[PDB]
C-alpha cells in the first residue's frame, strides 16, 4: 500500500443530490480520468496492474447512504462482477467473505501511512511490524484478514517469484563499497530504485533495497 | 521371565501361579500422556531372504519398526516380494482357529529359478515378541522331481507361539491379533441387489474369514451393519418374556392329556430354554452392547473420509438401506464416485474386524498386527495426495505397515529412512536395497523429480520450451550488449508468454546486471 | 474447460485458463490453475526459513543464543549441501554489510 | 446409439435413461431433458436431437425426437447398396478397460 493524495473533485459529483438520485445515474465514464492519474494503473490495496476492475465506495452504501457522492469516499479496485467469478480478495471479500467488520479498525491509504504497521519478509509473507502495542497492533490484524492478504494462493505465489528473482543483482552490489567512492556509491544504488516505480508489487522490492527511511 | 518355561509347567502338572503368569505377559501396558495405550510387548517382522525363486538368486531385506516403503520403475519386481510375505503368515491363521491344520505351499513349476544347478528354492523369516521371546525362525522350501535327495520346510517354533493363544483365551478371554492385504484387484463395481441372507456374520471368528484373498469382503458388511439397527431398534430381552406367555400359562389348560396338543407346550418350551442359553452364553465375554459396536464405526469412516459427514439406516416402502450426506446433499451408496466408493470400500472393512477381536480394550482401534497396501495412489487427485498418510496413521496407532508407490508428491511426507530403492541388473539380480542421499521430508517438488528420478522440469520434445536458454549464450558471446539476433528472441518471447509472465521478468534480468553493474566497474577499475 | 473455484450445480457457462501452458515450468501449473502449494503446509520443519529471518531482524541482524540454535537445527536436518542452508547464508552476508553502511552513515 | 442402429436395419431403436438414478433429486418437476447438434458441411448446416424421461408414479410423460437422426442415416445406407463408399467411425474407452 503506498501512500495516496487526494486532489480536486470532478465537478459532475455537484450535479446530483444524495437520497434523490440512485449512484446508477452517474456516468462513470467521466470520473476515471481522477482515479487513474493519481493510482497510475495498480490496485489501491494488494498494488498489482489493473486490467478487469470497478470503482469502490471505501464507507458502503447500505449502511451509510449519506456518503454516496462524497468525493473522500472512491477509489479503484481489481476484479469485477458483471464479467462473473468466484472472486476472493479485496473490495468483493470484505462484503462476501470477512463477515463482520468495524470501519474504524481499518487502515486507510490517504490519511495514515502503512509504514507505520506492516512488514514483507523475503520468503513472501506480510507480518505486522516489529514492536507494536496493542492499539496499533489490531489496526495490522484486521487489515490483513479483512482484504486476505496472505490467503489467496494465487497472490502469495506471485508476489514471492517477484522478489525472488531480483536476489542475485542484490549481493552484487552491497558487496563493492570498498572499490567505489563514497558518493559513487550513492548514485549505483540510486539507479535501481528510480526503475522501481514503474513496476509491479513496489513495496516488497523497496523492502529489498533500502537500508533506513532516510535515503542515500 | 522365560514365557516357554512357565507354559511347560503350566501344561504339565495337570497351577494358578503358572497359569496367571501366562496371561499377565499378554495382557499388560500402560497409558502414554498423550492419552494412548501402549503394550509392555510388542509384536513385528525383522527380516527377510529368498534364494532360487523367480528371478532371483539371491537377496537380502531390513525392515523398519513403523513404515517402510519401496521405489522403482518394475512393476513384476516389487510385486513378486508382497506375494512372499502373505504366504507365510498363513501358517499363523490356521493354528489359532483349530488343532493341528496347515498354510499354503510353493508350486513346482513356476516358483524354482529355470537354470539354477542346485535344483531347489528357500524362502526365510524372523520374527520378535518383546524381551523374553526374542526370535521366531521359519522356512518354506521345495525341489524338481527325479533327484537324489529331498528338502523340506521347517514349522515347528511357528506352531508353538500360536497354541499359547488358542489354550490360554479358552479359560478366560483375551484380545488377539490382525492380518490382512488389499491388492489392485480392489476396483470393482458394486451389486444394489443385496437380497441374500444367512446367519453366519455374527460369531466372534468370522472375522478371519478371506482376510489374505486380496481384495477384503464389502458385501458382508452391509448384511453385519443393518442387523445391528434392527435389534437396536427395540430390546430383543421383550422375546424372552412373550415367549414365557404361553410357556408358563398354556400349562394350566393342557386338559385332556393328549400327546399331540402337549406336544406343542413342549416343543416352545424346549425351544425358549435353548434360545436363553445364548442369552446366558453371551455373559461369558466382555460383549460390547450393540448401541456401542454401532457407534464408534461411525465415528471412525466420517474422520478419515475428506467428504462424508454423516451416515444412517432407514426403511423405504418394503425394505431398508444406506444413505449417506456428501458435499451436503444425501444420495445412496451406488451414486458415489469411483475414488470415493474404492476409498471407503478399505477403511469400513478394517475396522469391522478391530471391533470384534478387541472387547477388553476402551478404544478397540489401538490394537496389534500387520497390514500390505499395493498400489497406495490411485483415482485421487493432487490434494488428498498430501494428507492420505497423516490420516491413516492418526487412526490406527500401533499396527505395521508396508506400501508401493511412484508419485512425488507422496515422498514429501517421509524421512529418508523408510525408502528403499529398486534397480535391477540385467537379466535381473540385486543383492541389496539402497536408500537416497538429500533429505525428502518437508522439501520442494521440483528437485525430487530431478534428484531422485531423473526428470527434467519443461517437456524437452516442444521447440518454445529451449529458447529462453538460447537467448543467454547470445547475450554472452559479444560480452552482454544487445544486437540484432537478441532482439528478435526477446520479441518472440514477448509474444507468445505475454507481457506480465515470470519468462520475461527473468529475461530482463540478465540484461539490467549483465550490463551496467559489470561493465562500469571493470572499465572504471581501468 | 475449467469449474470456478466454488459451485453448487448452478454455473450456466464454461471457460478457458489465463495463463499459457504449451512448454511451461510445472511448479508455475500447480499453483495458478490447480490451487495447490509448492511444499506440504501440514509439516512442521517446512516452516523455519521463516522463523529464522523474522528472528534475526528482531535483534537489528545479529546473531545470538537462541538464532545460533535455530541455524544448527536446519543444517543437522537438511545436511551441507542444501538449498536450505545455501539460502540462509546469503541473508547473513547481505543483512551484515547492510548494518555496517548505516553505522558508517 | 441411434445412428448405429440405423445403419445396420430399417427401423432401428437405440438406450435409454433410467427411471431409478439419472433425475436431480431435489427437482421439483420431475422430468429431465439432453439435447444436441451436429454439422456436415454448407450443404446441410444443423442437425437437431433431444432425449428425455419421466419419475416413477408421475400422471404424464415427456417425450423424445428422434426423426432428423434417423433421415441422415437412410442416405448412408441406402446408398452404399448400389456402389461402394467409405463410413463414420464411433467409438468409447472406460475404466473397466483395466480388468483381467
Ligand atoms: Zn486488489
Amino acid at each position: 500500500m503506498r501512500e495516496l493524495a487526494r486532489l480536486e473533485r470532478p465537478e459532475i459529483l455537484d450535479q446530483y443530490i444524495a437520497g434523490q438520485n440512485d449512484w446508477m445515474e452517474i456516468d462513470q465514464s467521466a470520473v476515471w480520468p481522477k482515479l487513474t492519474e493519481m493510482q497510475g494503473g495498480f490496485c489501491a490495496y494488494c498494488e498489482c496492474r489493473l486490467n478487469r476492475c470497478h470503482i469502490e465506495h471505501f464507507r458502503p452504501r447500505g449502511k451509510f447512504p449519506a456518503l454516496t457522492f462524497i468525493w473522500n469516499n472512491l477509489f479503484g479496485s481489481c476484479g469485477d462482477s458483471r464479467k462473473s467469478g468466484g472472486w476472493s480478495r479485496c473490495g468483493i471479500y470484505k462484503d462476501n467473505g470477512a463477515g463482520a467488520y468495524n470501519a474504524d479498525d481499518l487502515i486507510k491509504p490517504d490519511e495514515e501511512n502503512p509504514d507505520d504497521y506492516l512488514l514483507f519478509l523475503t520468503t513472501g509473507e506480510v507480518v505486522p511490524a516489529i514492536g507494536l502495542t496493542g492499539r496499533a497492533l489490531k489496526k495490522a490484524q484486521e487489515t490483513i484478514r479483512v482484504f486476505n492478504l496472505n490467503g489467496d494462493i494465487k497472490l502469495f505465489g506471485s508476489r514471492r517469484t517477484a522478489v525472488q528473482a531480483i536476489m542475485p543483482n542484490v549481493e552484487y552490489l552491497y558487496t563493492l563499497l570498498e572499490e567505489f567512492d563514497e558518493d559513487d556509491w550513492n548514485e549505483m544504488l540510486r539507479d535501481e530504485l528510480e526503475k522501481i516505480e514503474s513496476d509491479e508489487y513496489k513495496t516488497a522490492l523497496k523492502h529489498a533495497w533500502t537500508f533506513n527511511q532516510e535515503f542515500a | 521371565g522365560n514365557l516357554l518355561s512357565a507354559f511347560e509347567l503350566y501344561q504339565r502338572n495337570s497351577v494358578g501361579e503358572w497359569f496367571e503368569m501366562c496371561r499377565d505377559y499378554i495382557q499388560d501396558g500402560h497409558v502414554d500422556e498423550s492419552g494412548i495405550f501402549r503394550p509392555d510387548n510388542a509384536f513385528y517382522l525383522r527380516r527377510l531372504t529368498l534364494k532360487d525363486f523367480r528371478r532371483f538368486s539371491l537377496l537380502e531385506i531390513k525392515l523398519e519398526e513403523d513404515l517402510t516403503v519401496i521405489i522403482g520403475n518394475n512393476g513384476k519386481g516389487k510385486t513378486s516380494i508382497l506375494y512372499a510375505i502373505a504366504k507365510t503368515l498363513s501358517w499363523f491363521v490356521a493354528n489359532i482357529l483349530k488343532e493341528g491344520g496347515s498354510g499354503q505351499r510353493l508350486s513346482e513349476m513356476t516358483d524354482i529359478k529355470n537354470d539354477a544347478e542346485d535344483r531347489y528354492s528357500d524362502v526365510s523369516s524372523t520374527f520378535f515378541f518383546g524381551k523374553g521371546l526374542k526370535s521366531v525362525p521359519i522356512r518354506l522350501s521345495r525341489s524338481a522331481l527325479g533327484t537324489a535327495e529331498r528338502r523340506d520346510s521347517e514349522v515347528k517354533p511357528a506352531k508353538d507361539l500360536a497354541d499359547i493363544w488358542r489354550v490360554i483365551n479358552e479359560v478366560n478371554t483375551i484380545n488377539l491379533p490382525t492380518f490382512a492385504l488389499y491388492n489392485v484387484e480392489r476396483s470393482q463395481p458394486f451389486n444394489r441387489n443385496i437380497k441374500d441372507n444367512t446367519g453366519r456374520r455374527e460369531e466372534r471368528f468370522d472375522a478371519y474369514s478371506q482376510t489374505l484373498g486380496g481384495a477384503g469382503r464389502f458385501d458382508h458388511f452391509v448384511e453385519w451393519y443393518i442387523y445391528l439397527h434392527k435389534r437396536t431398534v427395540s430390546d430383543i430381552s421383550s422375546s424372552i418374556k412373550e415367549l414365557e406367555q404361553q410357556v408358563n400359562d398354556l400349562q394350566r389348560t393342557v386338559d385332556g392329556g393328549m400327546v399331540s396338543v402337549k406336544s406343542l407346550l413342549e416343543q416352545m418350551k424346549f425351544k425358549l430354554s435353548e434360545a436363553i442359553e445364548r442369552n446366558d452364553a453371551a455373559v461369558s465375554s466382555r460383549v460390547l452392547t450393540e448401541s456401542v459396536q454401532k457407534s464408534i464405526v461411525e465415528k471412525a469412516i466420517c474422520s478419515v473420509v475428506p467428504s462424508i459427514s454423516n451416515i444412517w439406516v432407514e426403511m423405504i416402502t418394503g425394505s431398508d438401506l444406506v444413505k449417506v450426506t456428501n458435499d451436503g446433499h444425501d444420495v445412496t451408496i451406488d451414486q458415489l464416485s469411483d475414488g470415493q466408493r474404492v476409498f471407503l470400500s478399505l477403511v469400513a472393512d478394517l475396522a469391522r474386524r478391530m471391533v470384534m477381536l478387541n472387547p477388553l480394550l476402551e478404544n478397540p482401534l489401538e490394537g496389534r498386527g500387520i497390514v500390505l497396501i499395493d498400489e497406495i495412489e490411485l483415482h485421487l487427485h493432487p490434494k488428498w495426495q498430501q494428507e492420505v498418510i497423516l490420516n491413516l496413521r492418526s487412526a490406527f496407532p500401533n499396527i505395521q505397515f508396508i506400501i508401493t508407490t511412484h508419485s512425488p508428491i507422496v515422498l514429501s511426507t517421509i524421512e529418508k529412512r523408510c525408502i528403499r530403492e529398486f534397480e535391477p541388473n540385467d537379466d535381473g539380480d540385486q543383492s541389496f536395497l539402497d536408500s537416497p542421499d538429500m533429505q525428502t521430508k518437508g522439501s520442494e517438488n521440483a528437485q525430487i523429480l530431478e534428484q531422485v528420478m531423473n526428470v527434467h522440469s519443461t517437456p524437452p520434445g516442444i521447440a518454445e520450451s529451449h529458447w529462453l536458454g538460447n537467448f543467454e549464450l547470445l547475450l554472452l558471446d559479444n560480452s552482454g550488449e544487445l544486437d540484432n539476433h537478441s532482439q528478435v528472441l526477446y520479441d518472440q518471447i514477448k509474444a507468445h508468454f505475454g507481457i506480465d509472465s515470470i519468462e520475461l521478468k527473468k529475461a530482463d534480468s540478465l540484461i539490467r546486471i549483465n550490463k551496467m553493474k559489470n561493465k562500469l566497474n571493470k572499465i572504471r577499475a581501468e
